[PDB]
């Protein structure tokens, strides 16, 4: 998170951490629980082992709040797209569902084709770099405003607005950066968007998927 | 070097071995009791304060008292070029100066402009990967080699074992190419992969800087 | 069965970087050649952005560069196929940062 602020520990309790561990590499993202059961997050986080941790501030420390679980099935979109990063979306089955508690709590998803208009608030959370040259151990979190999908169409030429979001004003040092992939776009208290992808700069705007588009698909999978 | 053979043991007593973190990296030549020559590229990203330069030495794999360990005191490169691979050339003067003897000897080198032509024979030597997962060479191996000139440019000697697939490969870079006698190249680059059949190496030509390394070591 | 280095890299293709935070697996305390590395590269670049040898081929641009351990950089240029005949080690290299441009 580029320009944010420490999150109050606990606030953001859907709030998922992911390890993400193949032959060749790793990565880290973010992801946010949307069932006991269940963790939405991006497509491109995929690998062959994922380590979910839940209830966490302090990603360094093992704090006693965390639930640490591994994705049973990670199910990433059947059309996702990785070349121009289109359809990003996917869901981690949990091996064992979550004790749910204050610190440990799923989120709601929108309305099916639930619109969000240009200038509404929302919040991204994740523990991203913050910088070109420092991470954060903590959870941290910036507020950022949708925009009109013209602001992204011209730079992004592979930008849908039927399966995504615009968010970010580009005069603003506020944006969501590496680390931060699959966490929440949270307006009104749902889960709006997925952190998906942006300038190698950081600069703003940046695209989420928008979940309303892929509300059936979500719910087949999970059922 | 991929389809060589194992050099008789010191028969090229002016061969060099550039080291890191235990590790050889490129070859070099003995030049000058206190100066060795290499490739400016294999130099370009490193330390060169942690670079060891062991003369003497034939198999790395085995402990050698015959051999002779000096650090780097100072480097002197002529415009090397990295995008285009121009001027890979670089001279280091050492902590100390070579004790000559039955192990280490100076090489010599040809006259400012002298160009070698298609077909001249020559020998290329190193301790690079030998080829197909064999790893990098422990006991340094030697190669004949043909100059050639097509597909290559003037910029570079170049060099084909013509009729199989065998040549220069990593860790060789900075090795000598010798000829006559006389130190011609220094392992630059390869195309496509080592011991492609197919594309020649790329030798720096020591001809063409006879006059900046007497600048240096005179 | 061995241990493994931990490059941070980045991949922008067209102006688009995904925002995970990526690492690379080198051997540790290994050497390594120009051609290896760059076949890792070209291979990361298909399986995480579907980027082709033949997209690489017909593109504008198409380079990596290497941050090393002593502050240097070395930018390869992923269309040509000179390699450099040295060995580096896998513990010098801090950062890899790859871009594509198809323009
Ligand atoms: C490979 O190169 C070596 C060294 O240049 C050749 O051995 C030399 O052969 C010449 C005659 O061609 C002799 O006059 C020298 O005395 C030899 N030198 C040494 C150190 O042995 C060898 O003949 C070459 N082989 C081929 C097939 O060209
Ligand atoms: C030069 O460096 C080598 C290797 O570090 C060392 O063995 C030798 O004693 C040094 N000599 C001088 C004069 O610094």
């Amino acid at each position: 998170i580029i320009g944010g602020r420490e999150s109050r520990p606990h606030s953001r309790p859907y709030m998922a951490y992911l390890q993400i561990q193949s032959p060749a590499g790793q990565s880290r993202c973010g992801g946010f629980l949307v069932r006991e059961d269940f963790v939405l997050t991006a497509a491109h986080c995929w690998g062959s082992n994922i380590n979910v941790t839940l209830g966490a501030h302090n990603i360094q420390r093992r704090e006693n709040t965390q639930q640490h679980i591994t994705a049973r099935r990670a199910i990433r979109h059947p059309q996702y797209n990785q070349r121009t990063i289109q359809n990003d979306i996917m869901l981690l089955q949990l091996s064992r569902r979550v004790r749910r508690n204050r610190n440990v709590n799923p989120v709601a998803l929108p309305r099916a084709q639930e619109g969000l208009r240009p200038g509404t608030l929302c919040t991204v959370a994740g523990w991203g770099r913050v910088s070109m040259r420092r991470g954060t151990d903590t959870l941290r979190e910036v507020q950022l405003r949708v925009q009109r999908d013209r602001q992204c169409l011209r730079i992004f030429g592979s930008y849908d607005p039927r399966r995504q979001i615009c968010v970010g004003d580009r005069r603003e040092r506020k944006a969501a950066f590496k680390g931060d992939s699959g966490g929440p776009l949270l307006c009104n208290n749902v889960a709006h968007g997925i952190v998906s992808y942006g300038k190698s700069s950081g600069v703003p705007p940046e695209v989420f998927t928008r979940v309303s588009s892929f509300l059936p698909w979500i719910r087949t999978t999970m059922r | 070097i991929v389809g060589g053979r194992r050099a008789r043991p010191h028969a090229w007593p002016f061969m060099v071995s550039l080291q890191l973190r235990g590790g050889h990296f490129c070859g070099a030549t003995l030049i000058a009791p206190n100066f060795v020559m290499s490739a400016a590229h294999c130099v370009a990203n490193v330390n060169v304060r942690a670079v060891r330069v062991v003369l003497g030495a034939h198999n790395l794999s085995r402990r050698e008292p015959t051999r002779q360990v000096f650090a780097v005191q100072r480097i002197f490169e002529n415009g090397y070029d990295p995008v285009n691979l121009l001027n890979d050339i670089v001279i280091l003067q050492l902590n100390g100066s070579a004790t000559i003897n039955a192990n280490v000897q100076v090489a010599q080198l040809p006259a400012q402009g002298r160009r070698l032509g298609n077909g001249v024979q020559c020998l290329a030597m190193g301790w690079g990967l030998l080829g197909r997962n064999r790893g990098i060479a422990s006991v340094l191996q030697e190669l004949n080699v043909t100059v050639v000139t097509s597909l290559c440019r003037r910029s570079n000697v170049c060099t084909l074992v013509r009729g199989r697939q065998a040549g220069v490969c990593f860790g060789d870079s900075g090795s000598p190419l010798v000829c006559n006698g006389l130190i011609h190249g220094i392992a630059s680059f390869v195309r496509g992969g080592c011991a492609s059949g197919l594309y020649p190496d790329a030798f720096a030509p020591v001809a063409q800087f006879v006059n900046w390394i007497d600048s240096i070591i005179q | 069965a061995k241990e493994m280095q931990n490059v941070p890299y980045t991949i922008a293709v067209d102006g688009i970087m995904a925002f995970n935070q990526s690492y690379l697996n080198l051997p540790k305390d290994s050497q390594l050649s120009y051609l290896d590395l760059g076949n890792k590269v070209k291979a990361l670049l298909y399986d995480e952005r579907g980027v082709t040898p033949e997209k690489i081929r017909n593109a504008k641009s198409a380079v990596y560069t290497i941050t090393w351990k002593d502050g240097s950089k070395k930018e390869v240029d992923l269309k040509k196929d000179s390699y450099t005949a040295n060995l580096f080690d896998s513990n010098s290299i801090k950062q890899i940062d790859i871009n594509v441009k198809t323009k």
